[PDB]
């Protein structure tokens, strides 16, 4: 049921792409996300899971016949859980204890309320006790001089794990555990490596609030981008929407399609789900219901551990 | 580990730079700062120690301003320049073994006392010879830059 | 799996080692080690890789594309690569031993902490899964030790106190009574607490001055001091090679890693930096 | 049910226990088991009256009251000041999650009448501490979970416990 | 931004010759769509005031003095409200089917991989990918970017080898080649789009703008600028000891402010001192003439005033910086004795 | 074949050597030696090859352009280096013996320890992989010192005990009386123990109080006392030379290492505290 991610090394899941030497007289450069998205979980146990009979040029209609339906990801260092936190433009990895009252926190007058918000990204937030930035710098050599060639230098910011940390996602299927378990994969990133591990655990599948947490990017259908932005405050109490790209396909080696998105740690309305459901049509619901299996509409209850969905 | 040891030599530093009235003691304490500590770790602790003490000149009222100098702060230390200077790094020396307890406190205070206890004192610091080598480097070695920084010439 | 098999092994310096990092710790040092998330030395998995890759394919050169297939084909050509190093993880740093008679005397020991040992397990127990060449042989002994973390610990000697790189004085325990030691030189291996060891650790580790002098004056120049970190020879960086399943990596894994004793990692090789030596923990175990 | 009484950790001085009962049986929900304490239980929407030390309620859910669960009958003493509940386990908001619950218990928790005399007014403080700190290690836990004082799990384990996860809001009335 | 999309678009067509601007014209027009969209998202709020507020029946009230602070209270409070939402302009596109179907129009190179996000920003895929320095010509002319051969040498002065460019970042770029055409925004509703151009295209301003390579050369430049008679036989040819053939301009007033000693100021470090093919050329160069050679490092040096929008407010954190904090004003009685303090002493 | 040539030599002191501090941790002398990571003196190559290098581009001129082919190049380098020097290992130090009994009475005596031989036969199995070379006779002599160990021996003279630097008894061991001396000596070489060598190898050191004095007084100036550090005559080091193909490494190797016999290490040379002598293994044996 419950799948932990255990990163045996710094990882890097960049975001912003053209991390490679293109240009002369510069140096590249990349960061890594704190929180891998969903599409690169999907992908991981979809590269064990791989038969060769299956997909020819689809992605996600060959990986959704393969995992039954993946749940967000947060953070466990200790049995401790932490979930992404987001704001403008700022990340926190929260404890589960400090949900509870953002809401009535959201709602006060407006000194208690920056204050309140002030404190939860900078005391309370509890990332930087259990990541760290390691800004590697990396350099190609041309074997005629044995030094380093022009400009081939990069720099990027990976992942270091002061504590041990695992990633933890839920999958409905149970037949898949004695598949992916004590794996080695190749967690998504600089040819890094993480372990996985399965064990069971008891968590809801529907409930019904009016705020929940984003423990995954919310897809935004690309035509409600204009009905939805315009009344932004309807939707998102705090957190970030931007123009995210899916990911990378192996089977084709293409860049996966790029869609507007509500970054996981935003803290969605109630008024998010029905308006999704009310606008996005049949023609991409077939399309935006597989989305949702591999992970991306994955809400989150600011009560506990209640795993939602959007289209489902 | 030793955080607080550039704190001790600075309380034992102060003691001893105000217990040196005459400015060629000082002069004297700042060469012991020196040649002291660079033959603890070159020839031994306990072949330095003998050297010291046989250079100090015990069985005085210096041996007892000694006693008063783990306490008081207004002792003074008298005698030939080269002896109050020798004097003044066994100080620093036992200062060390008290603060760190090393050496119980009350045992030296009456092993500087009592003459029938002296040997036993040479005789404890034998055994913990390569403890203590060990744990006043960084202490004496504070007290060797002190010295060259705040002892100077008029 | 496409993990098909690991091979383990042990970096051990020849010489002194300096895989750099430019300039991304404070401490005084302006050309620094690799170092990990706790501050060790570290060797990364893309310098550990590109050195060993820019070796033997000088070495081995008619096997140029067995090496491609599986070490990345550094050309134009994507294909995926077919093995994976993990980060060099600090296994055990040399130091100077004065020990109270305690003992047969020795003059210098192996130094480790609970925090290194936990990685090293780390690294082990995530590829007992695919080795079916089970190395538990070594993996419990790394078990053991870590069942009596919380004291400084001596495996095979018995010395019960020491005084480690002239500064610290430890009272060490053994583990239980006795247990065959890793590295088969005769020297023994401490593991310190935490705290404790990385003091002896930063110790162990050569932090130089360098400079660079007007030929004609025989003076240094203005600005031509600066400052370096080595880790020191006989020091112990243990990583695995994870190979996918395949043809190439059956020759690569047989024909190649099994001529790999001596390689040349990191920076300064014209100090004699970076002769360094693999012994590939399915032998010495 | 369980007579599963939820006992305090504020700034007071009569917190020592307040309760001359004990385990009784051999359950608990709350353990320090080579990690830290576990099922601590969150009580928002209260606070803690200085004087009278008991969990004085509230409607902020701002407010919020931590402590621990355990078996112990509510000191067979008071029967007036003391809120008791007849509740399932999904309805226990636990920190450290590690084992579920009968899913049905009966808690007791130090109450306190509203007392709408004066205008209400709660305090975040701290209990980091350090001068108390070294009380709590023997004043409460201890008593309740003598095993890991003596020959386990250390004591130091649950000292960057309380002043890590114990934080309440007080009143200062 | 309509309206600066209107002039660029008119201004690149009047010079639809002269290379890197037949390239401006074919992406101005391919990408219409993606162009309407401002790349910059400003956000707007408002607050109000009435009669009743303000007045008894035709004075003031009492009190009243203390409508506009509290007006203005309202309205940084929601900003701050609604800072709390980030939305990054790029989520305003729309980018599924241009990216899911091979529909995204890429003057250029094909990607091999999909669609080649920006070189700049990173987050857009690129419309204008450019060929690696295999060789440009045989490259550029080939592909629809060169017409011929003479517009590659002027292609290749604004946009470099390698660099794929999003719609946006190309009309960075391309008001990065005439800064003038920002006239359109600067005087607004006063000339028709046109008049606007025509002063453009009736003029030959040339606003050389510096990069973090001049700037890294700033003690190079000035030391050759003051050794030039030694410094300028050697060379003759280098553009070194090249004459101001022109009288370009620009906002740096260092490059302005000498520009005239003989020394060309305009040279690309990176063919000299900063190039392969040239380095050790100009090492010598500058060995023999006691010149130093240049560090590769510049600073970028940012400077922000502390709680400047929180002075706005008439708040005292500006005062005491970290004695008390912007948080604390949630209860100003806790720093009672400071707070009075200083608003007593002022 | 990963190097052209591999070239171990001798550095014999003909002076006392001083090369300076070097390291950041702090110590008693005020001006130590460099040491070891066993503690023990030592070069660093970083010194080696400055301090050859510059000697070089002295005793030949117009080889200028090969030595800046295999010793890098000095103001603009476009390429790496060619030729590499390893850290000079301390291989045998003087010691003044008062010898017991015996047939020959002498006077002093080169010291060795078994843990400086174990860094050397680590140098040379190295290099031995690393190259075409293959310095046999070096190794099978130090692999038979080497069996001995943890027992004082001397290697080809009989004495049986000594007093060594005035305070260490030992008894000595006869290895063969067959074998062949190392280096070309009458003087014999006693192989110690590591535990008693280290503080025999401590007593052969050198410390030194300097001062400056006043000229107007001849007294000590203000604070102008200092102590120093310095490696004894007749000490002899170890290291290597090694190259890749460049068809300067074969001039190197033929013209400029074939005559160099004297050199100026160090420091201190104003005081004569710098000339050391190389012996070439291809040569001493
Ligand atoms: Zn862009």
């Amino acid at each position: 049921k419950r799948v932990l991610i255990k990163p045996l090394e710094p990882l890097m899941f960049r975001s912003q792409g053209e991390f490679e030497p293109l240009i002369t007289g510069s140096h590249t450069a990349a960061q890594s996300l704190i929180i891998p998205r969903p599409s690169t979980i999907a992908g991981m146990l979809g590269y064990i899971l791989f038969n060769k009979s299956s997909g020819t040029g689809d992605w996600l209609s060959d990986l959704t016949n393969l995992l039954a339906t993946i749940y967000g990801t947060f953070i466990e260092t200790n049995g401790e859980y932490l979930f992404p936190l987001r704001m403008g433009n700022h990340l926190a990895l929260v404890d589960q204890q400090h949900l509870i009252n953002l809401p009535t926190l959201l709602e006060k007058e407006y000194e208690r309320r920056e204050k309140g918000i002030y404190e939860l990204f900078y005391d309370k937030n509890k990332l930087f006790q259990i990541i760290n930035h390691q800004d590697r710098i990396g350099i190609s050599i041309d074997k005629s001089t044995r030094t380093v060639k022009e400009h081939y230098l990069y720099s990027a910011r990976y992942l270091a794990f002061k504590k041990e940390v695992n990633y933890v996602i839920f999958i409905d299927n149970d037949a898949i555990s004695d598949k992916i378990n004590g794996k080695i994969v190749n967690f998504g990133g600089e040819n890094r490596i993480a372990k996985l591990e399965v064990d069971d655990y008891k968590v809801d599948t529907s409930i019904e609030e009016e705020y929940y947490l984003a423990l995954s990017p919310i897809l935004i259908p690309d035509e409600a981008l204009d009905n939805f932005l315009d009344n932004i405050s309807d939707y998102v109490a705090m957190g970030k929407v931007d123009k995210i790209s899916l990911g990378f396909d192996i089977a084709n080696t293409k860049r996966k399609e790029m869609l507007t998105a509500i970054l996981e740690g935003s803290i969605v309305k109630r008024s998010i789900i029905d308006f999704i459901k009310n606008e996005i049509k049949n023609d991409l619901r077939y399309r935006f219901s597989k989305y949702e299996k591999i992970g991306y509409n994955t809400l989150m209850s600011l009560c506990k551990l209640a795993l939602r969905k959007i289209l489902s | 580990l030793y955080e607080e040891d550039y704190k001790l030599a600075l309380e034992a530093f102060k003691k001893v730079f105000n217990a040196l009235t005459h400015y060629g003691a000082k002069q004297a304490f700042r060469s012991r700062a020196r040649d002291l500590v660079e033959e603890i770790y070159n020839s031994g602790f306990i072949p330095t120690f003998f050297y010291i003490i046989s250079k100090a000149e015990l069985n005085s009222d210096s041996l007892d301003s000694l006693i008063s100098l783990f306490s008081s702060d207004n002792a003074i230390l008298r005698g030939s320049d080269e002896n109050v200077s020798y004097s003044a790094y066994l100080f620093i020396i036992l200062y060390y073994l008290i603060k760190r307890g090393i050496i119980e406190q009350k045992f030296l205070i009456q092993a500087l006392r009592c003459e029938k206890t002296r040997l036993d004192l040479i005789d404890k610091l034998y055994n913990l010879a390569p403890i203590i080598s060990a744990k006043i480097r960084t202490y004496l070695l504070a007290i060797k830059r002190l010295s060259e920084a705040l002892i100077e010439a008029r | 799996p496409y993990y098909a098999f690991a091979e383990p092994f042990f970096i051990h310096a020849i010489t002194h080692l300096h895989v750099g990092s430019g300039s991304s710790v404070e401490e005084e040092i302006d050309l620094p080690f690799q170092r990990d998330e706790l501050g060790y030395p570290t060797i990364y998995a893309s310098s550990l890789k590109g050195a060993i890759k820019s070796f033997l394919l000088k070495e081995f050169p008619d096997k140029r594309d067995v090496i491609y297939k599986v070490l990345g084909e550094d050309e134009n050509p994507e294909e995926a690569s077919l093995g994976t190093f993990l980060d060099a993880i600090l296994f055990a740093i040399p130091s100077r031993i004065i020990e109270i008679d305690s003992a047969k005397p020795y003059v210098w020991v192996y130094v480790t902490t609970y925090e290194l040992l936990k990685k090293v397990k780390l690294y082990l127990d995530s590829i007992s899964q695919l080795s079916n060449a089970s190395f538990s042989n070594l993996k419990n002994k790394i078990d053991t030790i870590l069942a009596k973390e919380g004291k400084n610990i001596t495996l095979d000697s018995d010395l019960k106190s020491a005084i480690l790189n002239e500064d610290f004085y430890v009272e060490l325990e053994a583990l239980n009574n006795k247990i065959p030691s890793i590295i088969n030189a005769g020297v023994p291996l401490l593991v310190l607490e935490d705290s404790i060891g990385r003091e002896v650790i930063n110790r162990s580790l050569i932090r130089v001055r360098r400079i660079r002098i007007d030929r004609d004056k025989k003076v240094v120049e203005t600005g031509g001091l600066w400052s370096e970190e080595y880790v020191p020879m006989k020091t112990i960086f243990f990583s695995v090679l994870l190979g996918k399943e395949s043809k190439e990596s059956a020759i690569f894994a047989s024909c190649i890693l099994r001529n790999l004793r001596y390689v040349i990692l990191g920076g300064k090789e014209t100090i004699g930096k970076g002769i360094v030596e693999l012994r590939w923990v399915k032998d010495v175990i | 049910s369980t007579q599963r009484e939820y006992v305090f950790i504020p700034i007071t001085n009569s917190i020592t226990i307040d309760v001359k009962i004990t385990i009784g049986g051999s359950d608990h929900i709350t353990n320090i088991d080579e990690r830290g304490i576990h099922n601590v239980l969150v009580i928002t929407g209260y606070a803690v009256d200085e004087k009278n030390g008991r969990l004085v309620p509230t409607l902020d859910p701002c407010d919020y009251v931590k402590g621990i669960l355990v078996a112990g009958t509510p000191q067979q003493a008071q029967s007036n000041d003391f809120l008791t509940l007849k509740l399932p386990a999904n309805k226990l908001y636990l920190i450290r999650k590690k084992g579920n619950i009968s899913d049905d218990l009966k808690i007791y928790i130090p109450y306190s009448s509203p007392d709408a005399r004066n205008s209400m007014k709660t305090k975040p403080v701290s209990i980091s501490d350090d001068t108390i700190v070294n009380n709590i290690i023997k004043e409460v836990f201890d008593k309740i979970y003598n095993i890991t004082q003596k020959e386990k799990v250390k004591i130091e384990k649950v000292k960057e416990d309380i002043k890590e996860l114990f934080s309440y809001y007080a009143l200062e009335q | 931004w309509r309206k600066l999309i209107e002039g660029l678009r008119c201004y690149s067509e009047r010079k639809r010759e002269d290379g890197f601007w037949n390239l401006v014209c074919r992406v101005l027009k391919l990408t219409e769509d993606l162009l309407q969209t401002t790349p910059l998202n400003i956000r707007v709020k408002q607050v109000s005031v009435t009669e009743d507020e303000i007045f008894n029946n035709n004075k003031l009230r009492s009190d009243s003095w203390k409508i506009y602070d509290n007006k203005y209270r309202q309205l940084v409070s929601e900003f701050k409200k609604s800072k709390l939402v980030k939305v990054t302009p790029e989520s305003r596109l729309k980018l599924f089917e241009l990216t899911k179907f091979d529909k995204l129009p890429q003057i250029g190179e094909k990607s091999k991989r999909g669609y080649e996000f920006c070189t700049s920003c990173g987050v857009l895929p690129a419309v204008v990918i450019m060929p690696k320095e295999d060789e440009l010509e045989k490259k550029l002319i080939d592909l629809g970017i060169a017409r011929d051969e003479k517009d590659v040498r002027s292609i290749k002065n604004m946009i470099s080898p390698g660099e794929r460019l999003c719609p946006w970042c190309l009309v960075k770029r391309a008001l990065g080649a005439e800064p003038r055409l920002m006239r359109i925004l600067l005087l607004g509703d006063l000339y028709s789009v046109e008049k606007i151009v025509n002063e453009i295209v009736s003029r030959d301003v040339k606003i050389e703008i510096p990069s973090t390579s001049d700037i890294a050369s700033i003690k190079t430049f000035e030391e050759m600028i003051e050794k030039k008679n030694e410094i300028c036989e050697d060379l003759k040819e280098e553009e070194v000891c090249e004459k101001p053939s022109e009288s370009v301009l620009s906002m740096w007033q260092w490059f302005n402010k000498n520009y005239y000693n003989g020394i060309n100021l305009t040279i690309d470090p990176e063919e000299y001192w900063f190039s392969e093919k040239r380095r050790r050329y100009y090492f010598s160069v500058f060995r023999r003439h006691r010149i130093t050679f240049p560090s590769p490092y510049y600073a970028l040096v940012r400077a922000d005033s502390d709680y400047l929008g929180d002075l706005l407010e008439g708040k005292l954190t500006p005062y005491l910086a970290g004695i008390i904090d912007s948080g604390d004003y949630a209860n100003i009685s806790e720093k009672k004795e400071e707070v009075n303090k200083l608003l007593e002493e002022y």
